[PDB]
């Protein structure tokens, strides 16, 4: 199905390219969906690099501090990680029982927008 | 700060320095009234999806909304030479968010702000909101715009009769009351603030009528009706309503005399019921200086449910005599209230039966009584006169049959008993106006004995 | 003054102020209260002092407004009868029927010269010093806050009239002293 | 992967796109060269690291079961993540329906 | 208990048969629909148009282009670079759980903008309609009102 | 006066430039007054051209299509207009009533977009106007110090940013205080001469820090 969108979306696209009113249908639309999703995708990939870079820096780090500690004083403890554990449960927690009314809310407009035609004939678009 | 507000709007020169400043139109532009979760207009179809706020949306929205409605009907009635300007602004104001205006007129509840609420939205329609005030003033820019407004204006004058029709009932008041009771202590403060609200409703809708009958002063000749010969609205009406759905009554005929004889009906018992009680409490602050300690005690838990029984007499005493004055003053604005909006009904009776006599009652025949259409002393037209065919127009003015307006003639003078010739009497003597407008009470009363005993030709 | 505060502290919410008789303690009041003015007109703070005094002074703007509401109330009410009270200072005597005699005796044993010299100084060492920052402005108008409660009444916001009122804390009455104290 | 040569004209939203990829790439190119320095950094210490002695990450010891817990809730929430993706998938299919 | 079990299994098995022969065709449909778009696609991207817009918008996607590839090769080298230090950590609770920790938090927090830019979406999409029904309503009720006036 | 066949058509003109918008001042600043006034020379510019009244010549009608609000026509006639802020507000003018500060910098991003579309040229000064109608304050002031090398400007600029009352940065991107190091580097851009060294004394004494070491080695 996303397939079947997808080349449909790619012919209306080429049958309007030839059309002079594209030129100020897009002058005028302040969004387009491929670029927003272009954008999406390139902010998810340059955050994910960032944490994960950023964290293997911060482990660099630690590995390296712990290495001379263990070189000069030949001795050392490492600090434990059950308070940072409780307080990712307790965010991931919360923002679960945030989303919660936000997919109430989504399936309560699926089933108002009169879309639910499809779910009652079992999957038939027709 | 809505204090200092009301303080700086009621006197007349802060209300004029805030209407030169643009206070409604600061507020029209405020961005809180923007995401309002209070959309309908007037039809079925409307509603709203808000993100996640603060409890109660609609109750946080009325209450937000309550200081810039109030300080709004304060500087409307405090204005001096910009009035007309202040009432096209607040109009104009009302149309842009006629929305969330609608939706509240719409949602009732049991509650006790929302009776004020709507009391207070009442007050600011009736104030600023007319087809009259729209014929005097603005009538010279763009008659579109003013088409809109007056189709704002009969769409909120249709909202309001139908408050009036859901409030109309005495046995409302004991309903709504046993859904504000918070404690049996407070509930004699309680049913006093539902009477008031209920009396400041009465009191805008008689502010209403009274609006067109002001500007007629050389001359009381005219007639502002537009009901239908059938008294089966008071029986209609007796019965029980609701104040938490929508009760509407049939648009397609427009409301009747038996609405009117239902509220001067409940207006005179609760006129009665209020001179009775306001002496009680006379007699009781006139006897308090030797009411026993479980008396005065008994006083003051019925005046505040907290435990006010380890204070000495002496504040006792204070708090009863307290009690007694406010429960007073409250009886005596009830009954002059009861007593201004009992002689606005006779002046809407006279005028209706003087419609009936010289407007129309029959359709059916082309008499040459039923002459003119002219409603004030202004130049005022209607639709149509007499019909003798089956038409809309009929539904809206008198039937086509005589025998409708004699059986209404006779129920209304079978009504108009000499129980209710007394409580009248007694009205009369007991008030005697408050405004200027020359005293007409007894010809009045006799002007309206005449034409209910009266039949029409 | 942190002694003085924990002693305002204390009179205001830990002890009550009602043993002694009202002719008395309204004697005692005006007399601390002509003392403290006259120390705050011979100054006292400087910079660093001013809040702490500024908080002194509303304590004690509280401790006599309890003081006044106070002297109207009766036990048990009993030497609150006849007429015509004989406790006055500058305001003429007043009179009240059984039950507001009380009242009446109290209102009148405040001395209206007391009152105007009391609310100059109050003026005076506001309009003295630059440097009151929030906290000495705010304890500043809660203390006049105070005494406007002492003198006149508050209100309540509304739309026609619905407002807090109350009767003879109030500013009418030329005959009284409530209209000359305001004039 | 061949539309990216065609569409003429940009848009309303084309400039804060080209605004945005110039940020993303100077932020690149940091990113590379910080990683470029990591690499090496890694490669001269790893050898010291192996010499050395390795830290524990093993948390919660007075609670044996506290450890599988956290892993399992974590495990949970990748699947209740999996799961709300394929539910945004269905809702805009049936959208599109 | 074996029987009932096999019989759903064989209802269960028929009936995944018949929609994997459906989707089989509908793929195949697809196929041959697709077959003839692989060309007209090849011939419009020759097409290189000569302008200020087009071909800043030409650079704009190859200079996307690039960034999403080293985007993707650094990603890759990032994912080898802790697949190699996961060793140093040692033994624990998932090695070095603090980098699956911090994606997956940040992974849930762009599922919940993307939540919520979706409910935006669905309500702006249902107030739009509403907006819609409301002014036939208002047609219906003012041609209802000069009808009865 | 002069043609014969225009007496009309300007009077016509003149009686629709009437309803032009002065900044009305009915208490406060209202923006319902303006858009009724836009709307109201809107609809009798349009009424006008359909009667005719405004037609039938081709100078006022292509006045007409000017004032309508359309880009190609703007772009043939630029030897009128001067460069993408003329653009601009030429759009802003001849298309809406009036225009919000989160549409702003779109309008001007969008005029700039088409006037160098319409046979044009990148340029610096045209991108840090673009940057300033952007808006961004630190941004802005970090493209002027890479741009232009006055100092003073940017030391201008940074106190009036603090006489408006607003956010600033406390450190000049590795230091700290860029109104001392902008003191500073124009003290030894004067020093660098061999006359007038008066201003630098007060630049100096007002700045508590580096400037009386400066001071004392200069």
């Amino acid at each position: 199905l996303e397939g079947f969108a997808s080349i449909e979306d790619v012919q209306q696209r080429n049958k309007l390219k030839q059309d002079p009113k594209y030129l100020q249908l897009l002058y005028k639309k302040p969004l387009d969906p491929k670029s927003e999703t272009q954008m999406q995708e390139i902010r998810r990939l340059n955050q994910y690099v960032k944490n994960a870079v950023q964290d293997v820096n911060d482990v660099l780090d630690l590995e390296w501090d712990q290495y001379l500690e263990e070189k000069q004083k030949k001795k050392g403890i490492i600090i434990p990680e059950r308070e940072t554990l409780f307080n990712s449960l307790a965010n991931h927690q919360e923002i679960i029982n945030q989303q919660r009314p936000k997919l109430e809310q989504l399936v309560e407009n699926l089933q108002k927008l009169r879309l639910y035609n499809q779910i009652s004939q079992w999957n038939v678009p027709d | 700060k809505m204090a200092f507000l009301t303080r700086v709007a009621k006197s007349s020169q802060g209300a004029i320095e805030l209407l030169r400043s643009g206070v409604i139109v600061r507020l029209a532009q405020c961005q809180v009234y923007d995401m309002r979760p209070e959309t309908d207009p007037h039809g079925v179809f409307g509603m709203r999806e808000t993100p996640v706020f603060i409890p109660a949306p609609v109750e946080r929205y009325r209450q937000i909304l309550l200081p810039a409605l109030q300080i709004c009907q304060l500087i409307l009635t405090s204005s001096t030479a910009q009035h007309l300007q202040a009432a096209g602004q607040v109009l104009q104001f009302l149309v842009a968010h006629s929305d969330t205006i609608q939706a509240i007129l719409r949602s009732q509840e049991g509650s006790l702000g929302s009776l004020q609420e709507l009391a207070l939205l009442t007050g600011i329609i009736s104030k600023a909101a007319l087809p009259g005030v729209l014929n005097e003033l603005d009538i010279g820019l763009n008659d579109g715009s003013m088409m809109e407004l007056q189709g704002h204006i009969g769409r909120f004058q249709r909202q309001c009769l139908a408050l009036l029709n859901r409030f109309g009932g005495s046995d409302r008041l004991r309903q709504l009351s046993l859904q504000d009771d918070s404690s049996r202590l407070d509930g004699v403060s309680k049913k006093d603030d539902m009477e008031l609200a209920m009396q400041q409703i009465c009191s805008n809708v008689m502010e209403y009528c009274q609006a067109l009958m002001i500007q007629n002063s050389p001359s009381f000749q005219q007639t502002v009706c537009l009901f239908t010969p059938s008294l089966k609205e008071s029986a209609s009406r007796d019965g029980t309503r609701q104040d938490s759905q929508v009760s509407i009554l049939p648009s397609w005929r427009l409301p009747s005399l038996g609405v009117v004889i239902h509220l001067l009906k409940q207006s005179a018992n609760n006129f009665f019921t209020y001179y009775d009680i306001h002496r009680q409490s006379v007699g009781k602050l006139q006897n308090v200086e030797q009411l026993p300690p479980d008396e005065i005690k008994e006083l003051c838990q019925s005046e505040m449910p907290v435990g006010a029984d380890k204070i000495s007499t002496t504040q006792k005493y204070g708090l009863a005599r307290r009690r007694l004055v406010k429960l007073i003053n409250s009886r005596a604005k009830l009954l002059s209230l009861c007593s201004y909006i009992i002689e606005t009904c006779l002046y809407i009776l006279w005028r209706h039966l003087e419609y009936y006599l010289l407007h129309c009652t029959t359709s059916d025949s082309q008499d040459p009584v039923f002459s003119n259409m002219t409603f004030g002393n202004r130049r005022f037209q209607d639709t149509f006169n007499t019909d003798p065919n089956m038409d809309p127009r009929n539904l809206r003015q008198n039937k086509v049959s005589q025998q409708d307006v004699d059986t209404l003639l006779r129920e209304g003078a079978n009504s108009f008993g000499e129980s209710l010739q007394k409580r009248l009497l007694d009205i009369e003597s007991l008030y005697c106006k408050v405004r200027s407008r020359h005293s007409f009470i007894q010809a009045l009363v006799r002007r309206i004995r005449g034409l209910l005993r009266v039949s029409r030709v | 003054l942190e002694s003085w505060r924990q002693l305002v502290e204390i009179i205001l919410t830990a002890c009550p102020q009602d043993l002694i008789p009202t002719e008395h303690r309204q004697l005692i009041i005006r007399d601390l209260l002509q003392d403290l003015h006259v120390k705050i007109l011979d100054d006292d703070a400087a910079q660093e002092l001013m809040p702490i005094v500024a908080g002194a002074v509303f304590t004690l703007t509280a401790h006599l407004s309890q003081s006044v509401r106070t002297e109207l109330k009766q036990p048990m009410t009993a030497s609150g009868l006849g007429q015509s009270q004989y406790v006055q200072m500058l305001d003429g005597s007043f009179a009240a029927p059984p039950g507001t005699e009380n009242i009446s005796a109290g209102f009148a044993s405040i001395g209206d010269s007391s009152l105007h010299m009391i609310l100059r100084n109050l003026l005076e060492f506001i309009l003295k010093t630059g440097g009151g920052f929030q906290r000495v402005r705010a304890h500043l108008y809660g203390s006049l806050l105070y005494y406007l409660q002492i003198a006149q009444r508050p209100d309540e916001p509304d739309t026609l009239e619905s407002a807090h009122k109350s009767m003879w804390e109030r500013l009418t009455a030329p005959e009284d002293v409530f209209s000359k104290l305001q004039r | 992967r061949s539309f990216h040569t065609q569409l003429p004209v940009l848009s309303e939203s084309e400039r804060d796109m080209k605004k945005e990829l110039q940020a993303t790439n100077q932020q690149l190119q940091q990113l590379g060269n910080s990683i470029n320095q990591v690499n090496r950094k890694m490669s001269y210490q790893e050898k010291q690291m192996e010499k050395g002695k390795s830290p524990r990450k093993s948390s919660l010891t007075l609670s044996d079961y506290q450890k599988k817990n956290i892993k399992a809730v974590l495990k949970e929430h990748g699947e209740h993540i999996q799961e709300m993706v394929k539910q945004i998938n269905n809702i805009r299919n049936h959208v599109n329906f | 208990t074996l029987h009932r079990e096999m019989e759903k299994v064989k209802l269960d098995q028929k009936r995944l048969d018949q929609e994997l022969d459906f989707i089989l065709s509908q793929q195949k449909e697809l196929e041959d629909l697709l077959t003839p778009l692989e060309e007209s696609v090849k011939e419009q991207s020759g097409t290189i148009y000569l302008q200020h817009a087009d071909e800043e918008r030409e650079k704009t996607y190859k200079l996307a282009e690039n960034i999403d590839a080293q985007l993707k090769r650094m990603a890759q080298d990032l994912k080898e670079v802790i697949e190699h230090l996961n060793t140093s950590a040692g033994p624990g609770d998932a090695s070095n759980p603090l980098q699956q920790i911090c994606k997956i938090l940040n992974a849930h927090m762009d599922s919940l903008q993307w939540i919520d830019q979706n409910s935006a979406l669905l309500q702006r999409k249902v107030e739009q309609v509403t907006k819609e029904c409301e002014s036939r309503r208002k047609e219906q009720e003012r041609g209802f009102s000069i009808a009865f006036d | 006066s002069t043609s014969a066949s225009a007496r009309s058509m300007c009077r016509v003109l003149d009686d629709l430039l009437k309803k032009m918008p002065m900044l009305h001042t009915g208490g406060t600043q209202t923006l319902t007054e303006f858009e009724l006034k836009w709307q109201h020379w809107r609809e009798e510019c349009e009424r006008h051209l359909q009667n005719g009244t405004f037609s039938s010549n081709v100078h006022m009608e292509a006045v007409c299509r000017v004032l309508l609000g359309d880009e190609e026509v703007l772009l043939e006639k630029r030897d009128l207009m001067t460069t993408w802020y003329h653009f601009l507000v030429s759009r802003l003018l001849f298309k809406h009533p009036t225009v919000k500060p989160t549409e702003l910098h779109f309008y001007a991003q969008s005029s700039l977009d088409m006037f160098l579309a319409g046979d044009s040229c990148p340029e610096p000064l045209d991108n840090i106007l673009l940057a300033a109608f952007e808006f961004d304050i630190h941004q802005v002031i970090k493209e002027f110090s890479i741009v232009s090398s006055n100092w003073w400007f940017v030391a201008h600029l940074t106190d009036l940013l603090d006489h408006c009352q607003l956010f600033q940065a406390h450190n000049l991107y590795f230091g700290a205080n860029m109104r001392e190091f902008l003191l500073l580097d124009y003290a030894s851009g004067l020093f660098s001469h061999h006359s007038l060294w008066q201003l630098g004394v007060d630049y100096f004494d007002y700045c508590p820090n580096l400037g009386r070491e400066y001071l004392k080695l200069h």
